[PDB]
């Protein structure tokens, strides 16, 4: 017997390396950048140890999406001038009890597009965005802080399906068992030329617009008899949330200097109501239910499941902090987690609007989102869980976010990227003449 | 035709079927992240061929060198090694001879480098 | 016959590829960060299908002369403290009947290094970088809609040829056919390394400084039927033109800030008079007239070629806009195209000078021009022309312009960039052993 | 001597004397518009060695291959196409059959590597 | 004989090329950007010549040291809102004689958060920051030239070791030659994959924390003929230098805007004293022996070897300007050099203290150092000499400096980047068949 | 085992059998730095590759050549060529003549390259 090298032997080795874009009016995420998509390959008898809370996809991902993010938000408006004394008042035309003290009527010196001019303007804030100091003479919360650039309003925020894909030499190996805890290994690997559309859905406590699972409800933590990590529930049957803004808002738009426009709100047209999502109190009930069912798994049939609202915190924390319309809606979801689980109707999650944004839990970095013309109507899929366990026979899950991460987490669990070693040296009956 | 990496999990003799499947396809915010990645692809593969070259079989995917198998490498037969285990299976096995084995191929090309001048100096 | 495959055939496929400098003070186009230039290959029996109209070098110059452009201008003073109030008189000292209202002598109060004192000074605006607010208030005309970068005095507007080079593994096909429309199989193909000298000459309606024509005036349109195209002709020997501005105006620095300075027009030395042009009067007459004879080709020999005035629209547009001496000038050029034709002395131009420059026809960038110490003399070549036809048995032609793709769509309409397909494939009686 | 693609217009049998010629020049944010012409010249140079390296044709310019021409890509006889067309018109010809050609050429390659692999071991 | 081709032969060429970092709270000079370090290869037989006047090492380090310098300087506070009236009174609050006028308390208005809201703070300034206009009225040296950028809090000035690594092809040869004077061949040449630790010290007239030389003082100039070239000396045994600034300063954070924040010096606590450095004078004075003892082998054994201050100019050449606390210093060093040589105490050298620091000599690109809180104490050594000698039997030397080139070219004298040349053609008897 | 560059003071003969040391080191704001000097080592390395396969070289350390010598480049025998000389200091002799030799080389393989092409038409 003697060596005989073979190059191109389907040989590989889990590496980190460098996914690039591909995607199939401008937007933060941005696809023209991205390369356009074209692919998968089943690989019989092949048995791959994956690792979702390990994978560097997930780490790439978070600073791709955090470097889109504020690369698109250095061409426009740095609302620097916006930092002054506001004299705000109470906005009581038309406004509901549960909206009371929310919206604010400031008025404020604002700079020209003439250097020596000055300009008398008032525009609505939302109560999280300005700050008493000692009408009341208000300032923007965040100007003791830093000075942040207003959203740029021919940028979307939506999410854009995105494809991360390996460059060459790499792969992409997709873990295809439908019952993967995220961890172990996958009897069902195929190879990819690259991942599915993953949109960087932005969200808190409640995974929007993700993927659902296959068979049933997956619960996936990096450690489950560990409280402090996190627990990812994933849904096999979507539960819809309908999204409202239900005032008319007007944007307004100020020249603050020349080239520059500051977006305000003028005047709602009507009555101010809050915002508000809807969850059909049957359908999240049911999938509670089997949140349940496969959350007993992991704890005893006997355990005593209950579901609590959010511990504390930062409003990012402690509410379902989203966006969808453009504006960033922080809703409260104590009435989705309020139950004890033992061995037509709607609920209505009451929501709160912000317009200067931390978002990547970054402290000097803000963006001011400009209002949005009309009525914000949105309709999102509930496709999973982020939640927390507390430190007995009952268990008390609240839910959990903050670290965007989880998010992404959970839309490549299933994907793991290697680097193919094609040399290879196996003995043969061969002899070099 | 499995495409590529189909043979992954199939034996080393009928994956051996497949070599320039995996061979063509080492080759070919997202700017020059994804222009380095290009150059690290073109880097990895030269490097590669390079020690084809060293060791006498460049330009070749199968490639009988003149090395014996030492059998503290691995004492498994034909029969065995290539009808019954996978590429992956043998990488993890050979793992830490890959090495020394490497420097046996090197040397061994630089003495047929040398013995084939000396006979073409008759 | 066995297949053999060849390496290096000379096959060409037609490609598009990112060409780089060459280049035989800085200047705008920044040639020094661009390569040095050094080869001339004649092809014979090779007959290759050019398109003037479809070539990606003239879209990759475009861009590449823009990024040039507004990249020597980052490192420049922002005027936005020139955004103020300017309380403006007219300079009514020694003027000429023809020059009266063109020039406003503009009283305001502007920044110093010290950020808690002002400072009033005056400048001489011309009439077109100043509007009115309704001694009375004026503004600068680019301060609702963006903030001028001044031009830096040390970067010089003075085009200097550069050469597109093609990388490894293309080529570019040079035709030297004498009498190419532009369109069609050139009989006679060269190769180059790279091209000729190509100055960015900007101007409109009137090719500056280009190259020539070998033998006759060459009318190249993309297709003559259609009104719509504009017309680029080219002449055979050059019409020079003599500009001027007999104005001797002293540019005084004033210090607007730490660093940061403004250069304004002080005071004009003497007397002050119209900035014109002058063509010769015979040598523009037989240039027309071969312009003509050209002309009547592809229009019939009974036709009447008229030839008119720009119809309307911008000042960039309708005026021989060009820049020489660093003063950009705005030229009427009536006198030029006037004139019928039938089966010592000069034409003055009065030309106009703006220092609020929009140049690639963006909105939202300008760049104010400094003022250019003493008096500027300027002798250039027409070189060509941009003719436009509007929709009987006679045709006008009125000069066009404005897109500044077809400025050097009339330099490389010769040039056309392939990719070498060395790889082939042939039939031979050998055999592999 | 022509230059580069100087024999563009030379009969192929004439073009063939200078394939050297053309070989030896595909190979040799504005530093980026340069640095991804240079990489793209790079991969682009190395996936044709790469082909070639799979039909074992690796560091010829003129290789011979085991495949037969199949009268389908062109019936012209042998004189009327090295001695009366150019390399331009004859790719334009088998244009539509150069990839099955390229199939063809792999197949007969690693049938080759095995076939001579299988009568090493005797 | 034939023509044989060998691929891998030890030939190298002397060139050009980029050599990149490698290094074993942020720096100035980004390491944690720079790649981490690991090796010594000695090259028998191999005589090879060096030139430390013309290494493009030097050249290169000296573009990037100014480089990773203005870097770190870019997410800093720019001081523009620090050119302003200042009305300053002199600190004579227990003030010694010698500091009697150097440390000023200016009064100024400043900007706050909010735009509508001055600020009126004060801060100690040192007398070589405010120049005075013509209590008394002030404003900063750095105003009417560029706007100082202050230097980070975080952002460390600590000079930590950088090694600049040949890329793949190239080699860098390292002379091991104990008795090198910088150029001609090397006996013992050994090839290293990249250098020494060399700490970017940035001094003048001394050259501190540097590599002392094996068994002599060396005595490196580009020719010792000619005055006007600069005499690197180098020390075989280290001479300490301790300084320090006995002022317990105060940093007091004054907010200038929303984000950006101005640290000014608030009060001294305690008594006031001059900073200063102290030189052993029996270690100075050996080593001044020991520097003229192979200093009379190039101007003769009867010479008249003097030491003398610097000349005259800015005070970055005429002082030993250094920086090491945070804080920049400006020491006299005229009692280091002044003596005449023929065939437990100290030297105590009086410093100055400047915040704002032009230090790549660059016009227009200035710093602010925000002062350190407490007492700054400092040793360092002192590793060669920058002496610069004037147009009789006897030699004045003065030290030099300025040029930072010098400073890295006593650390890059013994390294050299040749490129590897693997191709060779030789003869053999052997033939192809 | 010398190391990188280690026998470059060692005679011809002796520098020649460390080949492989030095073949295998020509391979292996501030980002563009490190990226383009990456790219400048790929495509130095494929030109000296590209040089090796025209003179039909490829693959191989040393390479016998068909190109006689015309000891008008070095009237030295191989005694003192190859037992007192180093390559640095041969490369300093020949380097007018490096020129005409590599012209010499790819003419003779291309002369080589059809010979034996005809040869196979038989
Ligand atoms: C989850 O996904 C749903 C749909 O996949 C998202 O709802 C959609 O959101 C977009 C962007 O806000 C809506 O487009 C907008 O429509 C309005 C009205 O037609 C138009 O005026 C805007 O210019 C824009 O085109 C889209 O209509 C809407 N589709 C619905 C509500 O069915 C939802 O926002 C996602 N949730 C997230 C990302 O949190
Ligand atoms: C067309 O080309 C001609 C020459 O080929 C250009 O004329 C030249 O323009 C440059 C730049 O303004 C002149 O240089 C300047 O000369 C003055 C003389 O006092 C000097 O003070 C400046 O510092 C600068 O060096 C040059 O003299 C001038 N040459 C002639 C013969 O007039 C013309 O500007 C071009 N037209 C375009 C680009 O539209
Ligand atoms: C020459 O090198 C010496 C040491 O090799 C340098 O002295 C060291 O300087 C650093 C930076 O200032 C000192 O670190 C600081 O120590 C203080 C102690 O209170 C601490 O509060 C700071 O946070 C910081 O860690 C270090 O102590 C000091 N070491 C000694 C022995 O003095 C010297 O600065 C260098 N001289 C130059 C670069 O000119
Ligand atoms: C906007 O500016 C106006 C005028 O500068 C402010 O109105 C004055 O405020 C001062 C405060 O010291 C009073 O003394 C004056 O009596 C006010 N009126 C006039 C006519 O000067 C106004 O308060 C500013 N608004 C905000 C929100 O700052
Ligand atoms: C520069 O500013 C001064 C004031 O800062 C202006 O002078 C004022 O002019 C108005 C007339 O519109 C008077 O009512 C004020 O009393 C003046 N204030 C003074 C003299 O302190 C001056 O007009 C400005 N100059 C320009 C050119 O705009
Ligand atoms: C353009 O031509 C006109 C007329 O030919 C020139 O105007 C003459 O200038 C000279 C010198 O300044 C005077 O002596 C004449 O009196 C002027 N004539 C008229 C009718 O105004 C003008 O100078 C030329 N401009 C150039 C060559 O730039
Ligand atoms: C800060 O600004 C105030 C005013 O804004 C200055 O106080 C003025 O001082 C001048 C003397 O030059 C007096 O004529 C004014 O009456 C004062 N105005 C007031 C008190 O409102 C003060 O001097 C400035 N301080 C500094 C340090 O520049
Ligand atoms: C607005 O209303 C809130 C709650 O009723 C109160 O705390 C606040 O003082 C009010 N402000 C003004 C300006 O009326
Ligand atoms: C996930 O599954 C693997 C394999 O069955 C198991 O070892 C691991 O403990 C599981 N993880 C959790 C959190 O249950
Ligand atoms: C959310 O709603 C629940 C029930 O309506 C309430 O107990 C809780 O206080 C609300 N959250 C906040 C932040 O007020
Ligand atoms: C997987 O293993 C089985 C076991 O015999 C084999 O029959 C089958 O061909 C293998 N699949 C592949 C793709 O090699
Ligand atoms: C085979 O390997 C063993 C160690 O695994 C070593 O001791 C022995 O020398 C090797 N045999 C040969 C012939 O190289
Ligand atoms: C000043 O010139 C303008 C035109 O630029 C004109 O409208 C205005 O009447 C003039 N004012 C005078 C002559 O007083
Ligand atoms: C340009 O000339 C060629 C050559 O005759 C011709 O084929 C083509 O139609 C012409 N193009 C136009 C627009 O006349
Ligand atoms: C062009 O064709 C003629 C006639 O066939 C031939 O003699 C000549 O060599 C050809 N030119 C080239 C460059 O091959
Ligand atoms: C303050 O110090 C300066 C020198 O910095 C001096 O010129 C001035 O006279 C001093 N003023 C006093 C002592 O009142
Ligand atoms: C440095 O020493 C070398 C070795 O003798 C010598 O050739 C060279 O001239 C010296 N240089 C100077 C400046 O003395
Ligand atoms: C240096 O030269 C000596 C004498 O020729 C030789 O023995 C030794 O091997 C050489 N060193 C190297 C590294 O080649």
């Amino acid at each position: 017997l003697w060596v005989t090298v073979y190059y191109g032997v389907p040989v590989w080795k889990d590496a980190e390396t460098t996914l690039f874009c591909a995607s199939d009016k401008h937007n933060v995420w941005a696809t023209h950048a991205c390369v356009p998509t074209d692919q998968e390959i089943h690989l019989e008898n092949v048995t791959e140890e994956f690792n979702m809370w390990k994978n560097n996809m997930v780490e790439q991902m978070h600073t791709d999406i955090i470097s889109l993010w504020d690369q698109s938000l250095k061409p426009c408006v740095k609302l620097t001038p916006l930092c002054v004394t506001l004299q705000c008042t109470n906005v009581t035309n038309n406004i509901t009890d549960d909206m009371r003290g929310e919206l604010k009527n400031c008025s404020f010196n604002m700079t020209t597009e003439l250097r020596d001019k000055k300009q008398k303007v008032y525009s609505l804030f939302y109560r999280l965005d300005v700050v008493q100091i000692n009408n009341k003479e208000y300032r923007l919360i965040n100007c003791n802080t830093s000075a942040c650039t207003q959203a740029c309003p021919k940028v979307s925020f939506e999410p854009i399906p995105i494809h991360y894909c390996a460059p060459a030499g790499f792969a992409i190996l997709k873990c295809k068992d439908k019952k993967f805890n995220g961890t172990g290994p996958c009897p069902s690997v195929s190879t990819v030329q690259c991942t599915h559309g993953i949109k960087p859905v932005v969200s808190t406590q409640l995974l929007l617009n993700g993927s659902l699972a296959e068979e049933e409800v997956m619960i996936r933590s990096e450690n489950i008899t560990n409280n402090a990590k996190n627990i990812l529930v994933q849904f096999n049957t979507p539960v819809q949330i309908n999204c409202t803004r239900p005032n008319n808002n007007t944007r307004k738009s100020i020249r603050i200097g020349p080239g520059q426009a500051f977006y305000a709100t003028g005047d709602i047209i009507g009555d101010i109501r809050q915002a508000h999502c809807n969850v059909s109190k049957a359908t999240w009930n049911e999938t509670l239910g089997k949140v349940v069912k496969q959350l007993r798994k992991h704890f005893g049939n006997n355990t005593i499941i209950r579901f609590a609202n959010s511990s504390g915190g930062d409003l990012e924390v402690t509410t379902h902090s989203f966006n969808c319309g453009g504006e960033f809606f922080y809703c409260n979801t104590s009435g989705l987690f309020n139950s004890t689980w033992i061995s037509n109707d709607s609920i209505t999650l009451p929501c709160r609007i912000k317009q200067i944004i931390n978002m990547w839990q970054r402290i000097g970095q803000c963006m001011y989102a400009p209002p949005i013309q009309g009525v914000i109507r949105c309709v999102s899929n509930i496709t999973g869980l982020i939640l927390t366990r507390d430190g007995s026979t009952t268990e008390t899950f609240r839910p959990g976010g903050g670290d965007m991460r989880d998010n992404w987490r959970s839309e490549l669990y299933k994907y793991k990227v290697v680097k193919i070693e094609p040399l290879g040296v196996a003995p043969t009956r061969c002899k070099r003449r | 035709f499995l495409g590529f990496l189909g043979a992954a999990g199939s034996t080393m003799g009928a994956a051996s079927m497949t070599l320039t499947v995996q061979a063509r396809n080492l080759l070919s915010v997202w700017g020059i992240k994804q222009l380095q990645a290009r150059v690290l692809a073109v880097e990895r593969y030269l490097r590669d061929q390079q020690l084809l070259g060293i060791w006498g079989c460049s330009g070749k995917l199968i490639c009988c060198t003149n090395v014996p198998w030492n059998s503290s490498w691995s004492n498994r037969n034909l029969s065995e090694i290539w009808d019954n285990m996978t590429w992956l299976q043998w990488d993890k096995e050979i793992s830490n001879y890959t090495q020394i084995i490497y420097g046996l191929l090197e040397e061994s090309q630089n003495q047929q480098e040398k013995n084939e001048q000396d006979l073409l100096a008759l």
